[PDB]
RNA sequence: UUGACUGCGAGACAGACACGUCGAGCAGGUACGAAAGUAGGUCUUAGUGAUCCGGUGGUUCUGUAUGGAAGGGCCAUCGCU
RNA sequence: CUUGUCGGGUAAGUUCCGACCUGCACGAAUGGCGUAACGAUGGCGGCGCUGUCUCCACCCGAGACUCAGUGAAAUUGAAAUCGCUGUGAAGAUGCAGUGUAUCCGCGGCUAGACGGAAAGACCCCGUGAACCUUUACUGUAGCUUUGCACUGGACUUUGA
RNA sequence: UUAAAAACACAGCACUCUGCAAACACGAAAGUGGACGUAUAGGGUGUGACGCCUGCCCGGUGCCGGAAGGUUAAUUGAUGG
RNA sequence: GGGGCUCAAACCACACACCGAAGCUGCGGGUGUCACGGUGACGCGGUAGAGGAGCGUUCUGUAAGCCUGUGAAGGUGAGUUGAGAAGCUUGCUGGAGGUAUCAGAAGUGCGAAUGCUGACAUGAGUAACGACAAUGGGUGUGAAAAACACCCACGCCGAAAGACCAAGGGUUCCUGCGCAACGUUAAUCGACGCAGGGUUAGUCGGUUCCUAAGGCGAGGCUGAAAAGCGUAGUCGAU
RNA sequence: AACCCACUCCCGUUGAAAAGGUAGGGGAUGACUUGUGGAUCGGAGUGAAAGGCUAAUCAAGCUCGGAGAUAGCUGGUUCUC
RNA sequence: GGUCAAGUGAAGAAGCGCAUACGGUGGAUGCCUUGGCAGUCAGAGGCGAUGAAAGACGUGGUAGCCUGCGAAAAGCUUCGGGGAGUCGGCAAACAGACUUUGAUCCGGAGAUCUCUGAAUGGGGGAACCCACCUAGGAUAACCUAGGUAUCUUGUACUGAAUCCAUAGGUGCAAGAGGCGAACCAGGGGAACUGAAACAUCUAAGUACCCUGAGGAAAAGAAAUCAACCGAGAUUCCCUUAGUAGUGGCGAGCGAACGGGGAUUAGCCCUUAAGCUUCAUUGAUUUUAGCGGAACGCUCUGGAAAGUGCGGCCAUAGUGGGUGAUAGCCCCGUACGCGAAAGGAUCUUUGAAGUGAAAUCGAGUAGGACGGAGCACGAGAAACUUUGUCUGAACAUGGGGGGACCAUCCUCCAAGGCUAAAUACUACUGACUGACCGAUAGUGAACCAGUACCGUGAGGGAAAGGCGAAAAGAACCCCGGAGAGGGGAGUGAAAUAGAACCUGAAACCGUAUGCGUACAAGCAGUGGGAGCCUACUUGUUAGGUGACUGCGUACCUUUUGUAUAAUGGGUCAGCGACUUAUAUUCAGUGGCAAGCUUAACCGUAUAGGGUAGGCGUAGCGAAAGCGAGUCUUAAUAGGGCGUU
């Protein structure tokens, strides 16, 4: 029973250069460049599936503190003044009200703001 | 394999991977690193393992209703037309045909036939008994399982 | 005066193994002391060399047909900067 | 030791020539000391001659350069292939900080790519290999000693 | 096929072996060369035209000679157990 | 680390606030062990290495079955399903074979070994085109002339770069027809392809006659065997 | 001069050439050069001696066998959870 | 609508990237086979001086090569078969023919059979050169047929030193010589390696070289073993048993006794069984052949064997191929028949030869020195054999029983012949395969031991597929009376067009869409605008990715590599834990104080065969004793063992 590897062999091929396609050059057309370019974004994948949490987390700091400053009001104050009275909602519905909805934003400031903090 | 006696290259200085014979499992023309010889695929069965298959088999084509026991099975002169017709008058087409002895006409006939063997209670191999539809045996061949395997 | 004894030996210390170290007590015979008793070398820790092979003294073993012998086994012991 | 010391040659001589004797460590057929002739032999010095040089200049042919035709090679993980100062498998195009910089050829030069070539020859290791040596061990061809055989007779001296 | 030389050879010198079926060399052997030669010849060794010369040591290791004594193989087999 | 910093954006004390990991919590999933009968509780980084469970390829039985010219294997896209190796359904090409399920045997899975065999890249349309005796016109043929043939005129060898024997080669010699490949360019030309033709001896060279070195060697001598030497003899030119 | 050789420089080093070329150079009646045929060879031959030469291979040729020698040493070792 | 200033900034690509669609190169993958590999059952086990194995040259209507033949040359003559086409293949075409008055074709026998090769008349560089004698025939410068090597044996003649005869010299007859893959019996005889070095030892009496014989060879009928009971020639298989021994007592080597089987057989020197060679009596095989049963209709389709419906044959039903898948289309198969003539085997009986050594075994048994073999390496070392040297007795005698002696037992050496069971396969035939399917399988599927390399011995390749059928593209146009194309025609299909099935990847192109000329790095990943396409008209799908956060390949080897340490130019194909025998542990089964067979027999996976192995009892070095035993003076202690 002697066994032949020409079809095996190339349907493993194929499915690393599908997903090697659009790479630069040889990382899209040669099986050796082409394996170790698939196996790295893979790498790369998992680890920015973190960064992505930290990514956002930053950009909606980053909005609430310039848009807490328009009405008078650091970051730092905004969150010791809204934990100290009651309101417990997300950096990122804090974020989407200072952009689109500014009225509800600053009803929430100066709820932070009486709170002596 | 033929040739290969030599070196093709010396060890050092060529700038080419090292080898002592063109007829290497690496080469293309070279032997097979494992290659194989006859050999005999048989084991060993106990007489009594093989015993006791038998009699765990002959019991299960009774609970299935494939062991269909008649009182004698002969036919005179070999004819292939002759047996089909007793074979239907007990509507069987794919049966295996026990007896104490082989008849010399019934051996000529289901000789040709597609799926009928005829068989012997000490040539009943455990793959023919399972291998069919149904098995025919006669009272006497019943008689002589008994005393080959209790 | 010969306990620098013979057969052992509960139980331990050490330790990869092979080796190593201590030892109450029992039985045979002993030596000192009037006797309880002490004595299985020296205040203790160094002073040493496996196996094979060959030699010597014993022996309720074996001994190539049988009776013996040769040879072998068991105990004691000798020969390696 | 040492470029020993003295003399000659040169403006100046670790080399050369002649001497001294303190011969680390010359020496008489593994010959000692001289020697005419000879040497594509080693060292030193002169005359002539000169692009060897100060210091290179011009000119003549064959390449190099352009055009038409044919058409290799070593090398190569993949490349969107800068400088500096640090860090770092301890000498970075690729890391950190920073500074410069539109995209692409052609003719030239070789500073880096620890550039290409050859599984370092130097050094060490392997209870590795060859060949060589001897008063290493163990043998051996050859040479030689004696007993027996082929192989006998007689006489004589001496021994039991 | 990276060394042409002071390296090798050489004429000349010396020592030593060889009496002929020569020493010596190639051959399990027959045989062959030496040599169809015969010590003014043949082999080995060292030095190296020519001139003047070549000094001391025989303790070591070689070679040559000697035969008295001491040791000493196969072989033989008295005696003893 | 840079910009830049002086009642600091430096240092010393004290206070409150915030940022900040794959840590902890939240929500949704998957697994290992233990206990009770699906629930709870504790876990789930990993090299050498131990243990457990699986996918896929070729062949055999199930199978004289089932699928298939109303289109098999193979190839190439798309969609979709699992935790993974992987599975399934279809469009195009293809044109005759494939093997459900469960078992059984392996030449059973490749990116490396300066691995082996073919094909194809980079260097790159880059180096080089083989003595620096040297070429310039006219004509002709031709699809096409720097190179072919002829004519005029230049250069080079001439103790050869001329002529002839031996060895060696073996049709390369001549003619007619050709240019795919060979010719380091083109070719109408050729030592290239095809097909015909061409070598005439008493005196030339061999053979026949004779021998040298040497070879073989009837008998013979010697040697485990093969064989060695050698007499008569008979081969061997230069 | 021919002929034999190979002392110097430069070029060439992927060469015109796996040892050449152009300029000069040594011997050139002799221990000379050369053609043809023959003899000696693998622990063996031959060597005016360089461990040199024995078919571009020599501190022991090439070829086929023992033989897949041995390698405590480098290298490589293929699907998933 | 103006002039100016400030700000902002679309398109425009020399070239390039990604995606997609079409090509090119290239030859993988799939499917296939006229070629291999490995078995089982038979055959016959040799050919050659009557010229072998291996060749050179010639032979055809035309060039070459292969295959056959040999100047009588793809053939000549006779027999036997059949029953109509034929003049071999690559390899087709054009002519000449052959024939039912029996061709080609197949088998038996016969004739011819060039030159070289043991090569054999003498030489020689193989395929060449030069001769002699006899018989016959020509008359010129020859032709036809025979012979002429060497050695061994027998025979006839003759005759050296030397008188006789010995050596020798001639002529006759018969035999040998060379080749061949393995098997068999002898002669000579390594090393690498192992012992983790290496000498004894091992590897191993292996590899290799040489000599003879046969289809088999060899060995064979007790001067053998056993143990006081017995067996009864040799050979081969399973055990005994990796035991007793042997061994720098190291690495290692390794029996026998006794059992179970395959085969059956002995006979002579007061002359036999047997073996050859003829001559007969019969039978059987072999070298060629003959017959050999049963299917129609319909649908798709280029084509039916395939779909649907209904039958028939069977001692013939998983054979090959015919335009796709056939028991009934063809060739076959099961089953019956067949030999003018050759070969072989087994057979009865006549003969000749041999067996064959004459009369029971003397330089023999035994002994000393040096070796070899025995499982046994000098060891207490018995036994066989012999290079050197010696050396008996005669059945009241001799050999052996593992140093040696005594007693018992058992055989008769120094003379011969003998089948079967056993080993092998270069060679031929039949069947089969959980073997390969063109980088695999033979080095070789094809004009392969070829091309090519080497002075030689020697080494040694690459290279398969149109279609069912050549129907292999008439004719026109461009082009050099080209190459190559565009049409037309054949075909189911020419992107099946002769480099022809399918036809991947690397690599090279054309076309469209988006991005790209102020920008610094393993080329990705997370976020993300704009543009283009499709259509479910934007919480959608596909292509592109301006800008921006993080981000120094893979393998190996290491304490540690982005490492400027190794390896890789890329693609495709291949490429590394296997097999046999002995065992130990675990899982899972069959029997159970028992379990299980090996060789072998056999209907041959059954069944038989329980020789043997393990277990039910241990202790001791052993005799031995035994729920105990050993140590010891010891029923003390202690070691090991027992429910
Ligand atoms: C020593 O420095 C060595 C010289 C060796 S000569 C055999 N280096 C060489 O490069
Ligand atoms: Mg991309
Ligand atoms: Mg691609
Ligand atoms: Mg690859
Ligand atoms: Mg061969
Ligand atoms: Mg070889
Ligand atoms: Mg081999
Ligand atoms: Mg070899
Ligand atoms: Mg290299
Ligand atoms: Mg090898
Ligand atoms: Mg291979
Ligand atoms: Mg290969
Ligand atoms: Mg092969
Ligand atoms: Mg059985
Ligand atoms: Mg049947
Ligand atoms: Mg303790
Ligand atoms: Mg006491
Ligand atoms: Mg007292
Ligand atoms: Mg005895
Ligand atoms: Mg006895
Ligand atoms: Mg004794
Ligand atoms: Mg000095
Ligand atoms: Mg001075
Ligand atoms: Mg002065
Ligand atoms: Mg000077
Ligand atoms: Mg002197
Ligand atoms: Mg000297
Ligand atoms: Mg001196
Ligand atoms: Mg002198
Ligand atoms: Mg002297
Ligand atoms: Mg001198
Ligand atoms: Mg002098
Ligand atoms: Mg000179
Ligand atoms: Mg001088
Ligand atoms: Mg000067
Ligand atoms: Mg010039
Ligand atoms: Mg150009
Ligand atoms: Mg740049
Ligand atoms: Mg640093
Ligand atoms: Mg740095
Ligand atoms: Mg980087
Ligand atoms: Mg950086
Ligand atoms: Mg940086
Ligand atoms: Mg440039
Ligand atoms: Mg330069
Ligand atoms: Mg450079
Ligand atoms: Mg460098
Ligand atoms: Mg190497
Ligand atoms: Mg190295
Ligand atoms: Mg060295
Ligand atoms: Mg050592
Ligand atoms: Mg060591
Ligand atoms: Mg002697
Ligand atoms: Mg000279
Ligand atoms: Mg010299
Ligand atoms: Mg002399
Ligand atoms: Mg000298
Ligand atoms: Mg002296
Ligand atoms: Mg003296
Ligand atoms: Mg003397
Ligand atoms: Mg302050
Ligand atoms: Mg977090
Ligand atoms: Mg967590
Ligand atoms: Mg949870
Ligand atoms: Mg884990
Ligand atoms: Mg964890
Ligand atoms: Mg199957
Ligand atoms: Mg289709
Ligand atoms: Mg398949
Ligand atoms: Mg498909
Ligand atoms: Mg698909
Ligand atoms: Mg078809
Ligand atoms: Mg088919
Ligand atoms: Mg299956
Ligand atoms: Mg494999
Ligand atoms: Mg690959
Ligand atoms: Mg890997
Ligand atoms: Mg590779
Ligand atoms: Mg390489
Ligand atoms: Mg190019
Ligand atoms: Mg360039
Ligand atoms: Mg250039
Ligand atoms: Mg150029
Ligand atoms: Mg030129
Ligand atoms: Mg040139
Ligand atoms: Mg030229
Ligand atoms: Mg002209
Ligand atoms: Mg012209
Ligand atoms: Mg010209
Ligand atoms: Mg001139
Ligand atoms: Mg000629
Ligand atoms: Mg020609
Ligand atoms: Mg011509
Ligand atoms: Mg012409
Ligand atoms: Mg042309
Ligand atoms: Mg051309
Ligand atoms: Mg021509
Ligand atoms: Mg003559
Ligand atoms: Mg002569
Ligand atoms: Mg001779
Ligand atoms: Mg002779
Ligand atoms: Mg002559
Ligand atoms: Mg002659
Ligand atoms: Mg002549
Ligand atoms: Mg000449
Ligand atoms: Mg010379
Ligand atoms: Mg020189
Ligand atoms: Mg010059
Ligand atoms: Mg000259
Ligand atoms: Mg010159
Ligand atoms: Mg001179
Ligand atoms: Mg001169
Ligand atoms: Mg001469
Ligand atoms: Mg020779
Ligand atoms: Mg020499
Ligand atoms: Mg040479
Ligand atoms: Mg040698
Ligand atoms: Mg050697
Ligand atoms: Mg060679
Ligand atoms: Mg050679
Ligand atoms: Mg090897
Ligand atoms: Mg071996
Ligand atoms: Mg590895
Ligand atoms: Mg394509
Ligand atoms: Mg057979
Ligand atoms: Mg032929
Ligand atoms: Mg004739
Ligand atoms: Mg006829
Ligand atoms: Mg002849
Ligand atoms: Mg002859
Ligand atoms: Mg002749
Ligand atoms: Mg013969
Ligand atoms: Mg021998
Ligand atoms: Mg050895
Ligand atoms: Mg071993
Ligand atoms: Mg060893
Ligand atoms: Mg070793
Ligand atoms: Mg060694
Ligand atoms: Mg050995
Ligand atoms: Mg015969
Ligand atoms: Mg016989
Ligand atoms: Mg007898
Ligand atoms: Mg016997
Ligand atoms: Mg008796
Ligand atoms: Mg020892
Ligand atoms: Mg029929
Ligand atoms: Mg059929
Ligand atoms: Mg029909
Ligand atoms: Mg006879
Ligand atoms: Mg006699
Ligand atoms: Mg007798
Ligand atoms: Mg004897
Ligand atoms: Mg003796
Ligand atoms: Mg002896
Ligand atoms: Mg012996
Ligand atoms: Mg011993
Ligand atoms: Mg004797
Ligand atoms: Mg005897
Ligand atoms: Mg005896
Ligand atoms: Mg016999
Ligand atoms: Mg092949
Ligand atoms: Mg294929
Ligand atoms: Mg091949
Ligand atoms: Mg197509
Ligand atoms: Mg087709
Ligand atoms: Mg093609
Ligand atoms: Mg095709
Ligand atoms: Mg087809
Ligand atoms: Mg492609
Ligand atoms: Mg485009
Ligand atoms: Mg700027
Ligand atoms: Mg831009
Ligand atoms: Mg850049
Ligand atoms: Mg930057
Ligand atoms: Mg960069
Ligand atoms: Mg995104
Ligand atoms: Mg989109
Ligand atoms: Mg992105
Ligand atoms: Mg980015
Ligand atoms: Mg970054
Ligand atoms: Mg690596
Ligand atoms: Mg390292
Ligand atoms: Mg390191
Ligand atoms: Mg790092
Ligand atoms: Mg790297
Ligand atoms: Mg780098
Ligand atoms: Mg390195
Ligand atoms: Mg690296
Ligand atoms: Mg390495
Ligand atoms: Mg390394
Ligand atoms: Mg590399
Ligand atoms: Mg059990
Ligand atoms: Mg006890």
């Amino acid at each position: 029973a002697r066994v032949k590897r020409g079809v095996i062999a190339r349907r493993r091929h194929k499915k690393i250069l599908k997903l090697a396609k659009g790479y630069y050059g040889a990382r899209s057309r040669v099986f050796r460049v082409a394996k170790q370019a698939v196996i790295k974004a893979g790498q790369y994948a998992y680890r920015d599936r973190r960064q992505r949490k930290r990514q956002f987390r930053a950009l909606w700091i980053a909005r609430i503190n310039a848009g807490a400053r328009q009405n008078g009001l650091s970051y730092s104050r905004l969150i010791a003044g809204l934990k100290k009275a009651a309101i417990e909602i997300d950096r990122k519905v804090l974020a989407d009200l200072a952009v689109n909805e500014k009225a509800a934003f600053t009803a929430i400031v100066e709820k932070a703001k009486a709170s002596l903090a | 394999v033929s040739g290969g006696g030599k070196k093709p290259w010396r060890q050092k200085g060529t700038g080419r991977a090292r080898a002592g014979t063109i007829r290497s499992p690496i080469w293309r023309g070279g032997g097979t690193t494992f290659a194989a010889k006859p050999r005999s695929h048989e084991q060993k069965l106990n007489k009594k393992m093989y015993r006791a298959a038998l009699r765990s088999i002959l019991a299960e084509l009774v609970r299935l209703d494939r062991l269909v026991v008649v009182a004698d099975f002969a036919v005179d002169a070999p004819k292939t037309k002759g047996l089909v017709a007793k074979l239907d008058t007990l509507g069987l087409k794919d049966v295996l045909i026990v007896t104490d002895g082989v008849d010399e006409n019934l051996y000529l006939a289901a000789r040709n036939l597609a799926h009928v063997d005829v068989r012997d209670v000490q040539g009943s191999d455990p793959v023919s008994l399972i291998a069919y539809d149904k098995v025919l045996v006669t009272v006497s061949a019943v008689k002589k399982f008994e005393e080959l395997l209790g």
